[PDB]
């Protein structure tokens, strides 16, 4: 039964599921992001007062790996939470029509900003499009970090390189990845705040995009 | 403005109905051998003169209207209704069935949804009075759709007032109790912690002309 | 121009209102047995003849108006109001309620918001006078919406002036004190450092015809 | 409570937050930018005057790194500061509608140039669009400098390369990176000035994009 | 042609005013018991007739106008003023207050900014003459906006001429000193090294009818 | 105080700042561009009159290096001077409106010809977009030339490489880079002239894009 | 069509001028006690009845016109000029000043640039004749703009013809010398080695009616 | 003084400067192109009926270098001459307006055909757009050739390669580069001819885009 | 002088010059295309009944070279012929206007289909657009083949590859390049036939796009 199938999608992801996301984003999520930005700031200042010898190419710094892991967990959580809100709106996109589309345009505009959050801000895709990657760092930053660091380490460790800028680059890879988290977290905070305001102003038309009973006909 | 959408809707008429939703709340209800009207007033400030621009408008001694939506558009329909009432009284000596008057007003509104070069009136009206059939209560919307009621409401608090009356409304109340119920239904539509300032009230019973409750008459209810 | 938006708005009328906000400030207030008008004039160049094209226009001996917004639109509306007053006096022998005159003007304006091939008037008016009911003060805007007031303002400094009068206004002051209150209210609306030159001032009291304050009598208040 | 969630957002990021940024930008930030341009011009003349030998490939110039680090710190600050303004506007984008959008259009117009400041001018993203990077240098200038220079250093130090142009190129990297900073600080001065003007002219509609209460109805 | 923009502007009227800034420069100024007008004109060719040159048009013996902007629009409004002046003379036996003539002309121009299906007149006018009040000087623009002046100007040189007069104008000059002042004022509006050829000049004093300065009288002031 | 802030921007960058630039462009700038073009034409003759052996791969020809260097200093100054003009227009873009934008349209048109000068003509950006690099050679031409000659130098020096074409490529790199300087100076001359005309025709609306006193309302 | 551009231009009117420029050259000049018109025929195809659809048209025995631009619009305007001349003569008994006739034609043209629902006439005209003031020569364009002249031209070769007349034109010439100067002027507007084949010529002098030269009389001047 | 600055620009590049180019194009230019086309055709016939061994990998053919060189010099002339036509139009683009732009449209249409000649026909840009490179060979064809043949020379000369298809491929680089000159000159002929027609049809509006003095308003 | 220069162009390339190409396309050109298609289908039938050893790597197959050489020549002729039609049209494109462009539109539409033929069908460009290359192989197919085959030959011969699939691939390159000639020739057939029809239907407006002489004015 068709209407029963629709009723079950809708009962399973309701305004309450999406509201609970928004609640969590206003409080716990923003606090966490602030926590990560501090750790990245702290980590960045450590590297700034540092001279790097070949010993630095011999050990991968656990403090940075952990800042980045923590950032990744958070991104992961935001992505799944955004998908919940996306689901709530998307299963309430009404029958396709060439009229009565004002609630629908609200649904499209909120979905578009969630797309941006998930695709641009969180860099979740495996290939970015023709508008590159706007966010300072994405979901797979840890792997970007390790891959960059290890090309240098490997060039510096054995028969190794005598390039003095290569040695400085290793330190610069460490510093920049901490900075990129500081930047990424600020940017994410803006997006998350923009989405809270957008959802809370628009939630009624997100849920019921058409309220359509006329008295004109009988 | 006079155009059908693929689903057969008149969007300009539907947009005119949006304007009506911003108006202040009013209601009417029939009671025992009678009918009444109560209007909320969005009172600006103490600089506004209150004796004035009444929400409840008598059309003749036996008939009154209350409106919601565009205030200038409403004033034009209320003038139209007064004159239209007088034209029937001149023609036949009296006004036998109030529903023909409401139909004349509703026809004029219907036309402004069918001819180009004008917009619809952004107005809904409730008419209440006594005729040969007895006490009457109609409403009329920007399309010129009309219904006869036992009890009804227009304006922003419409849905609240209507749901209240749908649970609370009883036929043939004595006037005192009709009025009290009406005040209750209005309060129901208010935002929590918001205070009913003091509405307009007016009633008519068979055999009589309309009475407009004065400020201290309304006080015994507030 | 005669089209509802999806939310029920008439954007041409609200744009007509933007034009009104650019006019200079005028106000009126009721006082013991009378009513007065005060108009701000930004008079500009010394090459202008200041002794004409006044902001306070007599409609007849007992009624005056001041306007804000498009100057040419305003003139045509004041002409309409004069003629319309004369038609009523010819018909009935007198003008019993100024409110009916204000409605005829407001009806003319409403109509230019409903019919195609025509833009609204970009005008706001205040009417003040004495009829058989007492001293009257009304306003009227591009939509044909009217209110009766104890005190009110139009023009760029409207909101300042009305804030001030909400705090300070009291009913039934003597003419001298009401003028002072008004002058003060008007000053409050100005940028500081910006001074107030010779405003127009006119008043009427029950049993009399309007007096326009001469340039000398206005000074005694500045 | 939905209204309180929005009111907490807006209470934390008021017109005062964004105006503080613009006040800072109009004064200290423009001076610091000019300062970096002067230092970069200073360091550039020093290089223009030098003959390069293999000793130049064995040490990376502290002066140029100091300039590049200064540019990075400034960019970091401006990015974070630009995000304060974006937050202030973005949390005041009102209910989505098909009308009464004159102020909303201002909000979008000002966010676009701030985006351009962040994305284009500051080159803060991981990847560029098919628009490219039209700024001479970005946020990660240290890393780009060290990476370009290390390549040439390794080729030079080996037996090293005998290519005479390659040793000249080691010098052109030093000069071109200082030139890039001079040009980028200039471009960035223009962008910051454009934004100060845009904000101060448009601020009331940025904070209250709609003024909504008709006298037409009751 | 009659639409408000979001800021309450009427752009078609603003554009009709751009048409006026392209016309030749004219000025008028009141003096001791009198008023005068001075018009420039760019005659290009020597193949043109001087003396049919349609600038400074008498409306009646006591009233004259100069115009700037579209010359064909201007000619229609000057014919309107002429006929309108005659209708008043026939109704009342005379023309008591030139301001009422200027208002009828201006009302005709306002209507073309309000009704669709028609464009505004691309014209400004100056009217100068004597009535029962004394010597008058008015201007009137594409919107139907009017002001009364001590001295004023229209056309491409307007701004310079007004600046000059604002510094140099004094009241109650003798006719000779006023004409001289007008010529200086007009000369100041020219290009550098650009010579002023013979303008038209007309004056009137209390108790007389208009005189048109002939070709040679003008030359004496150059 | 906001008006003070705006006025201090506009006092610092006035119509005189940008007129000064245009006056310099009409005279000295265009002459310098002719000089550089002549010098490249000369160098190109000398290279045409030549056979190459690995002695040519052993020295980096100082005359070409000086032509390229002189081209870069020219581009650098034109860029900084362009930015002066951009600033003067940009801090005068008026309050965002959906009306009274004829002047604003002039401002954007002239900002656009100037962006093309800086981005496309002077190749000042880190990366060109999918529009391409339509100038023969950009700001970092010297670095382009050295790195292109390096490659072939390494290959030839190693015995290096036996290839007869590789040796002719070395000469052709020297020639083409002189050709590019000849073409680019011609292309730049046109653009600078196009902008002198654009600016001087339009400067009044560039500075005062609205004239906003009506006499319709009182 | 009746719309101002932002610079205050009427583009439909300017485009109607473009159609005028494609028409054949005609000119007129005043001479000792007289006035003439010369119109380049520019025929092609021995199959057309030459000497039928004449460019020079008598309005009455004392007034002629020549036109350029759309031929059908032009015929309509000439018919209007004819009826309008007779109307004046029936009213007053004669036509005292030809300028008024030209103004009536021009006003009809002007209306068509102001009211929606119509396009301008794509026509220019020269009127030449003798009235109670002397020999007259006016032109009139699509805008209803008019000028009086000693000599003038319309049509594709206008600029050359005016340029030439600006050099060669002398005031009070005998008719035969005037006609020669005119043929000269008209030749100068032709492209290299292009051949002037029999224009229409018409002339009038004080005290006589018009004469149209016939084909044999014009050849004498070639 | 601003009008003098403009007048001097327009007196230096008059309708005569651009007509002179078009006269040259219509005559000498089209003949020289045909010249180059024949030379290339004979050089293609020579390589066609011809067998290759590694003696062809030991020298670069002078008949071929000569064709490519002659083609490059031609492209260089057409380019510089095209810039003359562009300067003539560009400095006559009038004041920016929302009206009276029919001649202005002519200016832009001709400028556009000239840019396609310069950018797409003559492959003068250092990096082409996303549209790619639709011309068979560009301005830097000589460099292209030596680069392509060199790669194949080093592979063959070495211990060389014993791949029979690589040796045939040296033959094909020789043939194809001559083929590409035959194709490109034919393509360039059409463009030059299209531009002679467009210029000569439109020159009046090109020089004088607006004719403006109304008799409506006095 | 001006009209003569236009006349000389139009006298040199008349409708007869374009009709002659079309006549030739309708007859001989299409038959030569069937020819190459027969030649390719059979060479493909040879390679299919073939097991490959190391011997197929020591010799480039002469029948395949031949089929490809044949295809290239055809494409050369068609390109050149196409250029004659584009010339006939392009030199007849009238004065630039905002009206009377119905024949001008016919000219552009026909020019579009010829560019599609030359650029997309014949692969005549040195570099593809982001529209890729929809033709199975282009003009330089022989060189495509030799380069592809040369790579796998090198790998197989050496101490060279023991991969069995690399052996199968040498055969797959031989087959595929024949298959590609079968496809390209078909595709080319459609396009040539589309252009015969387009030309023959539109030729009057192609030659005289305006018939301008109303009887309305005199």
């Amino acid at each position: 039964k068709r209407a029963a199938l629709i009723q079950n999608l809708r009962d399973s992801y309701t305004e309450t599921s999406s509201f609970a996301v928004i609640e969590e984003w206003a409080a716990g999520t923003l606090q966490e992001i602030e926590g990560i930005a501090k750790a990245a700031a702290e980590a960045h200042g450590v590297i700034r007062n540092s001279t790097y010898g070949r010993a630095q190419a011999e050990k991968s710094p656990e403090q940075l790996l952990g800042v980045l892991q923590r950032y990744q967990d958070l991104c992961h959580n935001v992505y799944c939470q955004a998908e919940t809100i996306r689901t709530v709106i998307a299963i309430r996109i009404p029958e396709h029509k060439e009229e009565d589309n004002l609630g629908v345009a609200v649904q499209h505009a909120v979905l578009k900003i969630i797309d941006e959050l998930e695709i641009k801000t969180l860099g979740s895709g495996e290939k970015s499009g023709s508008g590159g990657a706007p966010t300072p760092i994405g979901m797979y930053a840890l792997r970007e970090y390790l891959s960059a660091r290890s090309t240098v380490e490997d060039k510096l460790l054995g028969g190794g390189s005598q390039s003095p800028s290569l040695l400085l680059e290793l330190r610069q890879i460490d510093a920049d990845f901490m900075l990129k988290v500081e930047l990424a977290t600020t940017h994410l905070s803006t997006m998350v705040r923009a989405v809270i305001n957008a959802y809370l102003l628009n939630w009624k038309k997100l849920i019921q995009p058409r309220t359509g009973s006329d008295h004109m006909v009988s | 403005i006079t155009v059908f959408s693929p689903d057969g809707r008149l969007f300009q008429v539907e947009y005119a109905r949006e304007a009506v939703k911003k108006g202040s709340t009013a209601l009417g209800m029939k009671f025992a051998n009678g009918v009444l009207l109560i209007s909320d007033k969005k009172v600006r400030s103490r600089l506004i003169e209150q004796n004035s621009i009444e929400k409840i408008q008598l059309i003749d001694d036996y008939v009154a209207a209350v409106t919601s939506g565009l205030v200038a558009d409403a004033r034009v329909l209320v003038d139209f209704a007064r004159i239209s009432a007088q034209q029937e009284k001149v023609t036949y000596g009296s006004l036998v069935n109030i529903e023909n008057l409401v139909k004349r007003v509703a026809d004029q509104m219907q036309q402004y949804t069918q001819y180009g070069g004008v917009r619809p009136y952004g107005v809904s009206l409730i008419f209440a009075g006594i005729d040969q059939i007895g006490p009457r209560l109609f409403d009329c919307d920007p399309a010129g759709t009309i219904n006869e009621y036992k009890a009804t409401a227009i304006g922003s608090g419409k849905d609240a007032v209507v749901s209240f009356l749908e649970r609370e409304y009883k036929e043939n109340l004595p006037e005192k109790e009709a009025v009290t119920l009406g005040i209750k239904a209005l309060k129901s539509s208010l935002e929590e912690g918001e205070e009913l300032k003091a509405p307009e009230i007016a009633s008519i019973t068979v055999g009589n002309k309309y009475r407009i409750y004065d400020q201290e008459e309304v006080k015994k209810f507030l």
